């Protein structure tokens, strides 16, 4: 079915941001 | 009918 | 009135001279700027020639062609820092 | 009769607005009348002396000869010599221009201090345009760096949040990059006795030397217009200077390194010129097709403007690096035109929007054209003007270069035509989403845009408009003066 | 219909079905205007238009060439 | 003549824009109808002064650029091209404006919508008419930006805002290579002028004059939506059909084809740029076509339409037959916009407005005008002999085995699986909206009525045209012989004998052929084995039904790869670049920096004899060192900072 | 005018509502803000609060210093680059390539014909155009004859 398009990291650590799954606002 | 009122006259 | 360019050569003057030198690059610029003026009637002759001449402007404007391809690489404004600063002979 | 009248009205200017502002700060705990309606009288006198600014130079502009080469109304001032050229009239003419609209544009949303605001931008125009008619490279200087004072204070006093980091950037990035120009400055005035504009450039230094000497002067070009990859002071100063102080930076101060290119580099080091242009080329195409792509990834509203300027004066840099007549006319065209619709887009953004809602991240604006068909109509044609559109005197500068770039090299300067599209890239983007889709949920209806703002937009685009319809109004003060930047030896 | 807060919204093209009490006062006032400047048009086009195929006879293009030579 | 024929329109659109709002919406309609219709009349005065009479209108206005030998003017020229360029323009233009006022009644925002739409026909009219390239390029932009503003016009919707954008950006691309264009012109031969680069075009490097229409043919791509630069295309159906009827008709998706049909001087003494032009039609015919026999919308089946025409109009440009060309472009600009207005009438006849012809079905004898407007212009795209489209589009096929070179073969192929796509996409289309057996509720067919008059006018005027006009211009554009000294063909060049003669008689019929009998077949599958086109039952068919439907995955490619890569080339440049190696060696690196010296030079200073005496006691062994040792004292001191 | 009683009967309607936020023929003069003393001073600007407290975008003070002093000073830039006789130098060329003309083929007849009738403002307007004027021999001399002298001043070759 759907998935992320490219260049989307799967991690991230930029200090004390919240960290939460990459989501494509379009596909909701 | 739509019957669009005028406006203001400008 | 008309004032004309006073012709001065930087192989003829002093750049001591800050006068002299002042009329060289003055000269050599608006000789240049005459060049430019020709090119653009040259090319009014080939527009002019081209309109009338329709499928005949191959040959009507062959010469007015060749001419005007001629002039374009060096009938153009080239400053007088170059001239002014280099020698040809040396 | 210019440089005597415009320094002696100014300082007369400056000493009335004191002795009146100044003088019952003696703890009179006093009410006074001139400090009601948030100083109304003081700002109008202060924008009463920007136009008369105007008037100055308007009178010797009247006596310009179009067709005389070399430096008209010569001046001895202060020890200084001044004079004025086709080049030097027009930007002179830029800066005056911008002085009641900066002020005009900062009316009633300063949270006070408006006198000391008024002088430093009074200051500031003056001092910079003081710098395109001074005749030597110590004065040169002088001027180039004197407008960090005013500027470093009204930052840091003036500003946006983030005001300190700004002060210290816009100070030290334009302080120690102007030092290593100072260096090939004292090294004229050591091996020639003299920093004349004339007699430098009647001088041929070593091909050595020329090359010390150009890279000392180019660092602090570079940094000013600015290049890639000393540009990342820009960004900030405009995010968080007032928006006066943003209209005079992109308007006047960015146009000092294209003008300082003109007087410092092309008539005194022809022969490196020639040789450095390759490079010249190389960094500002990377100047330009970076900055544009960097400008896609930014949130905030005003940053977006100032990566813009970056871009378009990469294209100054290359017009005027050209060595034919066309990329040199073309250069000077796009400064004017920048002067104009730069400030605009600050305008709009800086001084519109964020006037009402006090936000400049980018999340919080669309479909602004339901409440705002105002506002949206300027957004969009000076949108279209940035992205040089025909009709407008961008288009006519970014042409010109780009065709003087092709002429002076064929291959890689014709890379310059990605500005066509990679600058509609970038500003469409931002357009297409302030206007597009519905009324954005995190703003409030309110007024459109005022009268005042009305009177700002449009006589910045009127200049715009005229340039790039009839460009022969600037072409033919600019044809004798830009000739003589030519170094060429055909046989 | 619907509301479309047409007391302050005035755009120039209207905003959303607007027409003005007093339209057929300023329809006439544009039709004489446009006609005025449509006639004005034309006596400018006829005054400047000119045949580029007319302006030198074909005896002057060959002097023209010859001299070019 | 002139002046009244070229910025009358441009009245119009100042009244609409900035008037509209104190004369109200019906007098805004009409008035810009009113500035179309005098640049109508005046347009067909010229045609007969020009074409006819061999006469040119010159007028120049002023000066617009005079740097050195670089003169530009504000000058327009009507020669034999320009006017027949201004008919399909100017005409079709005012009966879409016809068309739009009964169209865009229930709009709230009609005098803005009738305001740009007069401002893009002024666009294309300056595009037409300019004598010299930058006149042009004024032109080629504002199609664009009034494009740009037409199909976004509903700007609250979300797909039409976007949809206006990747017209633009895609446009945008095409003006800057342009631009590049334009500048190696005047590095070359130092102007931009009409009657000066013709004049030089057989004396100029043959590797110059390919740099400059290379540049001009990439252009010609993105306005006429050819294989790469075409995804815009389809987007532009978020427009209004008044939009797309004038856009696909007469305008900027024709564009491209004016820009190499002006440049035929300078194009017939480069070759290989022929050769990439004739190959480039050829593949978006055959694409296009393909494509709209898989594909639901009514008004995405005649964009693509659109698309596979333009692309004839190609090849014919490649094989120098720049008359051709310009005749199909004449002709396409007429029925073409029938299917349009015809295809906006249907959807405005049903009452859910559906677009889909897939809830279509039965609508023959509820709109039996609209279905005759539409079933003439189909036979007229067919090229059915008799019709405007036969005398226009089947010499163009002809025309590729004429040429009798490989190129030309395979094209020709090509253009004949097109011509027999484009009668099979016509028949299907009528099949799903008149033909088939109702799909849509009964509640819209007991509601399902034709439209007013004013609706109807322009579409039966374009009925007519598509009928007879292709016959009466025949001989001015195709004749042997005929003066069109605009259109230049070199002498080794001119196959029209070839094509006419040389050809067997079974090519001749051929596409007829593959049309019609090809046609009754689908027909036939249609009507009584419909459970053949169950396609998803087959796996194949699933994938080759899905690959053609999505548009040979062109889209997804473009966005997916392209454009996303382009947005994380900034993104990687504003992380590792501008926030960061220019920050470590910025204000970040050197407060770091700045920290660690000043702690230590914090700790150095304090009151102390014993410290103070050692230092001064070190600094007399730079006395007894030799000098040369200074550097290696330097080191030292460096070592003990960290 | 000051009005000082007009301050006096203004502050005590001010005055007889203890409550805030809950006159039109009033101006001041220049010698207003420099002349008066401090008591009557004081007595305006308490009220100038108060009355602004009681309270779109008009009136601030900026549009006839603008409308005055700023848009005819722009008419008057706008008037220089149109109505000033300004000779650039391309300009400058074109008239002395005609004269250059004259003073080297003073024996043609037919030549100083043409220049006598092309007036000054059609000098720079020589080739097609809407004027109806004879500059076909004009073109045919220059066509023929280089009139510059840029290698008089090149007296150095290679
Ligand atoms: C009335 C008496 C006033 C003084 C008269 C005088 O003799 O002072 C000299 C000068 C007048 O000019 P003059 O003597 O003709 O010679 C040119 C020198 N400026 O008058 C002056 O020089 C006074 C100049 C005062 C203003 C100078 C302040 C400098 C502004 C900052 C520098 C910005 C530019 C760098
Ligand atoms: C949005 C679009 C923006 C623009 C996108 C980029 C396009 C602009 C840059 C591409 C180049 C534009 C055209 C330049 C080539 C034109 C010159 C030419 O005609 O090519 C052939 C010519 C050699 O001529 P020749 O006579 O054979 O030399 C004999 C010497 N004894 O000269 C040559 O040998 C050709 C030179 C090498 C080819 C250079 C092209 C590669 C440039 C890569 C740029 C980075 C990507
Ligand atoms: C929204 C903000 C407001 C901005 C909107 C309005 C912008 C208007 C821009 C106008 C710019 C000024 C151009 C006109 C200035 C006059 C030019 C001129 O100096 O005259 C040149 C020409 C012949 O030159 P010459 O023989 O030297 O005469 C000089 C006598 N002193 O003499 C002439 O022939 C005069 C011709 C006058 C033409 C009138 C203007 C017509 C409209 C512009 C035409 C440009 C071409 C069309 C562009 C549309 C796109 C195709
Ligand atoms: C906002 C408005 C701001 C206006 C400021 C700009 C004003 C422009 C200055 C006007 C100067 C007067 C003028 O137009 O020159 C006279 C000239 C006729 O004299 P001539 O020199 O012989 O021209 C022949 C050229 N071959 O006349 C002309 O040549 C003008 C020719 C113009 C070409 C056709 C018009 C193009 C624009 C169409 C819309 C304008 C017409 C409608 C006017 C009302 C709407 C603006
Ligand atoms: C868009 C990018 C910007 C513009 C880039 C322009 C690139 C086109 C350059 C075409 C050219 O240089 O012409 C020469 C070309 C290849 O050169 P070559 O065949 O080796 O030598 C021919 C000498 N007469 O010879 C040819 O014409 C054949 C190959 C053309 C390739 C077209 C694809
Ligand atoms: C001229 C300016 C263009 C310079 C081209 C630079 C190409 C490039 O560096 O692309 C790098 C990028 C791969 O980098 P990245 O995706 O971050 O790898 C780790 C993933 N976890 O790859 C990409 O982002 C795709 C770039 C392709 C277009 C080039
Ligand atoms: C062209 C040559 C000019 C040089 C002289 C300029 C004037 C100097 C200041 C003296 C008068 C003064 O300090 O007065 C202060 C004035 C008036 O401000 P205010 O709001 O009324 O003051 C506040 C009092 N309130 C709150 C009661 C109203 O503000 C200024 O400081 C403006 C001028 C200085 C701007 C730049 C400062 C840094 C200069 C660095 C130089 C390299
Ligand atoms: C040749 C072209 C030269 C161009 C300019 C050179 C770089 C200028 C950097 C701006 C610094 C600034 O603004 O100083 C202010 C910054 C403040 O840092 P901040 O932004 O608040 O973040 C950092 C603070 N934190 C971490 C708390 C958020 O303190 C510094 O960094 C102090 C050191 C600056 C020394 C600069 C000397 C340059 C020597 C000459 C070049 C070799
Ligand atoms: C050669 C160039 C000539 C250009 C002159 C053409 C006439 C100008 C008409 C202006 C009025 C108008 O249409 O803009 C304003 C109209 C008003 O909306 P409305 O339709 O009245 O409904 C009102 C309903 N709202 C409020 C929901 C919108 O739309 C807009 O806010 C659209 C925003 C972008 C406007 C772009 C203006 C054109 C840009 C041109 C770039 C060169
Ligand atoms: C028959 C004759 C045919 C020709 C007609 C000519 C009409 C001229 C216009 C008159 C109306 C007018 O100037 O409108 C001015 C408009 C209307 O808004 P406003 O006036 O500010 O009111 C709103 C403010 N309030 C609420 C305070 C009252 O302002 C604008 O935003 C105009 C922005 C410029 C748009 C066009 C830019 C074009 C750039 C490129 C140019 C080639
Ligand atoms: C992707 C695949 C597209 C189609 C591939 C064509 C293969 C081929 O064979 O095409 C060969 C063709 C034809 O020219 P030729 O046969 O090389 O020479 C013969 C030269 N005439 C024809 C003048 C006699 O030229 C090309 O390639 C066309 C350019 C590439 C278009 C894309
Ligand atoms: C010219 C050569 C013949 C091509 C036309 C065949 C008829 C056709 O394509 O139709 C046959 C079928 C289905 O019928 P449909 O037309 O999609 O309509 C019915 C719509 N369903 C399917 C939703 C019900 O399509 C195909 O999946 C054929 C392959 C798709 C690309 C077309 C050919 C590519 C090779």
């Amino acid at each position: 079915k759907s998935f992320l398009p490219h260049f989307i990291p799967k991690n991230y650590s930029y200090g004390d941001y919240p960290r939460l799954k990459p989501e494509n606002l379009q596909k909701r | 009918d739509h019957h669009t009122p005028l406006g203001p006259a400008e | 009135d008309h004032v004309r360019s006073p012709n001065v050569s930087f192989d003829d003057i002093d750049y001591n001279n800050s006068q002299d030198l002042h009329n060289a690059q003055e000269s050599l610029l608006r000789e240049q700027w005459i060049r430019v003026s020709a090119l653009k009637v040259c090319r009014k002759a080939l527009e002019s020639c081209y309109k009338t001449s329709g499928p005949n402007h191959y040959e009507d404007c062959r010469e007015i062609a060749e001419k005007y391809l001629n002039m374009l690489p060096d009938h153009r404004i080239q400053g007088f820092l170059g001239y002014q600063k280099n020698d040809p002979s040396k | 009769m210019l440089v005597q009248n415009l320094i002696i009205f100014n300082i007369i200017g400056i000493v009335l607005l004191v002795l009146l502002n100044n003088n019952n700060n003696g703890i009179l705990n006093k009410k006074s009348l001139l400090t009601i309606k948030n100083e109304l009288k003081l700002k109008q006198i202060g924008l009463i002396i920007s136009i008369i600014n105007i008037l100055i130079i308007i009178e010797n502009w009247i006596g310009f000869n179009s067709n005389y080469y070399g430096f008209q109304n010569i001046e001895r001032f202060l020890n200084i010599y001044w004079g004025i050229d086709g080049i030097s009239l027009l930007l002179v003419l830029l800066t005056l221009i911008l002085g009641p609209i900066a002020i005009l544009s900062n009316w009633k949303n300063l949270k006070g201090y408006y006198t000391y605001y008024v002088i430093s931008i009074n200051m500031l125009v003056i001092l910079m345009a003081l710098n395109f008619i001074c005749l030597d490279l110590v004065s040169f200087y002088i001027l180039f760096e004197s407008t960090l004072a005013p500027l470093f204070l009204l930052i840091g006093i003036y500003g946006a949040n983030n005001k300190n980091k700004a002060a210290y950037y816009v100070l030290i990035y334009t302080l120690a990059s102007s030092l290593f120009m100072l260096l090939s400055i004292v090294i004229y005035y050591i091996i020639i006795n003299s920093t004349d504009y004339i007699y430098i450039n009647n001088i041929i230094l070593s091909i050595n030397l020329q090359s010390l000497l150009f890279i000392g002067i180019i660092i602090g070009i570079a940094v000013k217009t600015p290049l890639m990859p000393v540009h990342t002071w820009l960004p900030t100063v405009h995010s968080e200077s007032p928006l006066g102080g943003s209209i005079l930076l992109a308007g006047v101060i960015l146009k000092l390194a294209i003008y300082g290119v003109i007087r410092l580099l092309l008539p005194n080091l022809s022969e490196i010129s020639m040789m450095f242009t390759p490079i010249i080329y190389i960094i500002s195409i990377l100047t330009l097709i970076y900055s544009s792509l960097i400008t896609l990834k930014q949130t905030d509203l005003k940053v977006i403007i100032a990566y813009s300027s970056i871009s378009h004066l990469a294209v100054c840099m290359i017009g005027i690096f050209a060595n034919n007549l066309i990329g040199i006319n073309g250069s000077l065209i796009l400064c004017l035109a920048h002067g104009f619709v730069s400030p605009a887009l600050f305008i709009l953004v800086g001084g519109i929007l964020y006037d009402r809602y006090h936000n400049r991240l980018i999340n919080y604006y669309q479909g602004l054209s339901t409440f705002m068909p105002i506002f949206s109509i300027y957004l969009v044609v000076f949108s279209f003007c940035n992205t040089g559109t025909p009709l407008s005197g961008n288009f006519v500068g970014e042409f010109l270069s780009i065709t003087g770039a092709v002429i002076r090299h064929p291959i890689i300067g014709s890379l310059t035509a990605a500005s066509v599209l990679l600058s509609a890239c970038y500003q469409m983007k931002l357009t297409n989403r302030l206007t597009g889709s519905v009324f954005s949920q995190y703003l409030h209806i309110t007024n459109d845009v005022t009268n005042r703002e009305i009177f700002l937009l449009n006589w910045l685009l009127i200049p715009t408009i005229i340039i790039g319809i009839y460009p022969s109004f600037v072409t033919n003060i600019l044809n004798l003066a830009s000739s003589t930047l030519i170094y060429s030896v055909l046989i | 219909h619907h509301i479309h807060t047409p007391s302050y919204i005035k755009p120039p093209t209207g905003g959303w079905n607007f027409t003005p009490a007093n339209w057929k006062q300023n329809t006439v006032l544009v039709l004489v205007g446009f006609t005025a400047c449509c006639v004005g048009l034309y006596k400018l086009g006829e005054a400047g238009s000119y045949n580029p195929k007319l302006k030198y006879k074909e005896e002057e293009l060959s002097r023209w060439n010859q001299s070019a030579k | 003549m002139i002046l009244l024929c070229i910025f009358t329109p441009f009245l119009g659109s100042l009244i609409s824009g900035f008037f509209g709002r104190y004369i109200g919406v019906n007098s805004s309609k009409w008035i810009v109808c009113l500035s179309i219709f005098v640049s109508v009349v005046s347009t067909y005065i010229l045609f007969i002064d020009v074409i006819f009479n061999e006469i040119e209108y010159t007028y120049n206005i002023m000066n617009w650029l005079n740097v050195e030998y670089l003169v530009v003017d504000w000058s327009f020229t009507i020669d034999k091209l320009s006017v027949s360029m201004l008919v399909p323009v100017v005409t079709v233009s005012f009966l879409v404006h016809l068309y739009s006022v009964s169209y865009m009644s229930h709009d709230p925002h009609q005098q803005r919508f009738f305001s740009y739409l007069s401002m893009f026909t002024f666009a294309m009219i300056v595009l037409v008419t300019g004598d010299n390239y930058l006149i042009l390029f004024v032109g080629w932009e504002f199609i664009g930006v009034a494009s740009y503003l037409l199909i976004s016009f509903w700007f609250t919707r979300f797909n039409a805002v976007k949809s206006g954008l990747s017209a633009l950006l895609i446009n945008r691309f095409g003006d800057a290579l342009l631009v590049l264009g334009l500048s190696y012109l005047v590095l070359v031969t130092g102007s931009v002028n009409y009657n000066t680069v013709f004049a030089l075009g057989s004396y100029l490097d043959v590797n110059m004059i390919t740099v400059i229409l290379i540049c001009f043919l990439v252009a010609s791509m993105a306005k006429s939506a050819q294989l790469g630069l075409h995804s815009w295309l389809l987007l532009a159906m978020e427009g209004p059909t008044p939009v797309s009827s004038l856009l696909h008709a007469a305008c900027l998706v024709i564009a491209g084809v004016f820009l190499l049909m002006r440049s035929s001087p300078l194009l017939e003494y480069t070759p290989i740029v022929l050769l990439l032009i004739l190959w480039l039609g050829g593949l978006s015919t055959l694409i296009s076509g393909l494509i709209a026999m898989v594909s639901n919308d009514i008004k995405k089946i005649i964009a693509l339409s659109t698309m596979s025409q333009v692309g004839i109009m190609m090849i014919a440009i490649g094989v120098s037959c720049y008359n051709l060309a310009l005749f199909h472009l004449i002709c396409h600009s007429f029925f073409k916009a029938l299917l349009f207005m015809s295809a906006g009438s249907v959807i405005h006849s049903i009452i859910s407005e559906y677009q889909d012809i897939r809830m279509y079905g039965g609508f023959r004898q509820f709109i039996p005008l609209a279905y005759t407007c539409i079933f003439i212009a189909s036979l007229s795209l067919m090229a059915i002999p008799g019709l405007t489209g036969f005398y226009s589009k089947d010499i163009i096929i002809e025309s590729m085995y004429g040429e009798y070179t490989f190129s030309g073969f395979i094209i020709y192929w090509f253009a004949l699986i097109s011509a027999t796509c484009t009668s099979l996409y016509s028949i299907r289309l009528i099949y799903y909206t008149f033909l088939n057996n109702p799909n849509s509720p009964k509640y819209i067919y007991i509601n399902l009525k034709e439209n007013d008059i004013v609706l109807i006018t322009p579409m039966i005027i374009l009925t007519i045209l598509s009928i007879f006009g292709g016959y009466l211009l025949r001989d001015i554009y195709l004749g042997m012989g005929s003066p069109f000294n605009e259109l230049f063909i070199h002498p080794n060049n001119l196959s029209l004998i070839e094509t006419e003669f040389s050809l067997p008689s079974i090519l001749k019929v051929l596409p007829l052929i593959t049309g019609l009998g090809g046609g009754l077949i689908l027909l036939l599958i249609y009507e009584f084995n419909y459970s053949l086109f169950l396609v998803y039952n087959n796996k194949n068919l699933s994938k080759l039904y899905s690959f053609f439907n999505q548009k040979i995955m062109f889209d997804q490619l473009l966005n997916n790869l392209i454009l996303r890569s382009g947005l994380n080339i900034g993104w990687l440049l504003n992380v590792h670049i501008d926030r960061g190696i220019l920050q470590l060696f910025g204000p970040l690196g050197l407060w770091k920096l700045s920290t660690f010296i000043s702690s230590k030079l914090n700790k150095l200073v304090f009151l102390n004899i014993g410290f103070i005496l050692e230092i001064i006691v070190l600094s007399w062994l730079l006395i007894v060192f030799k000098v040369s040792l200074l550097k290696y004292i330097l080191l030292l001191i460096i070592f003990i900072i960290l | 005018a000051f009005n000082l009683q007009l301050e006096k009967e203004i502050r005590s309607k001010i005055d007889s509502l203890p409550k805030l936020n809950n006159v039109t023929n009033r101006k001041l003069s220049l010698t207003d803000y420099l002349f008066q003393n401090a008591a009557n001073q004081a007595l305006y600007v308490d009220n100038e609060a108060d009355l602004k407290e009681l309270d779109e975008n008009e009136n601030e003070g900026w549009e006839k210093i603008m409308y005055v002093g700023f848009v005819p000073t722009m008419i008057l830039i706008f008037a220089i680059v149109l109505f000033k006789d300004d000779k650039s130098i391309d300009e400058w060329a074109m008239d002395e390539l005609l004269l250059r003309l004259k003073e080297k083929n003073l024996s043609d007849v037919e030549l100083i014909d043409e220049l006598d009738k092309l007036s000054k403002s059609h000098v720079g307007k020589i080739g097609a155009s809407e004027i109806n004027k004879r500059d076909a021999v004009i073109i045919e001399r220059i066509l023929n004859g280089e009139y510059d002298q840029l290698s008089g001043l090149k007296k150095k070759e290679l």
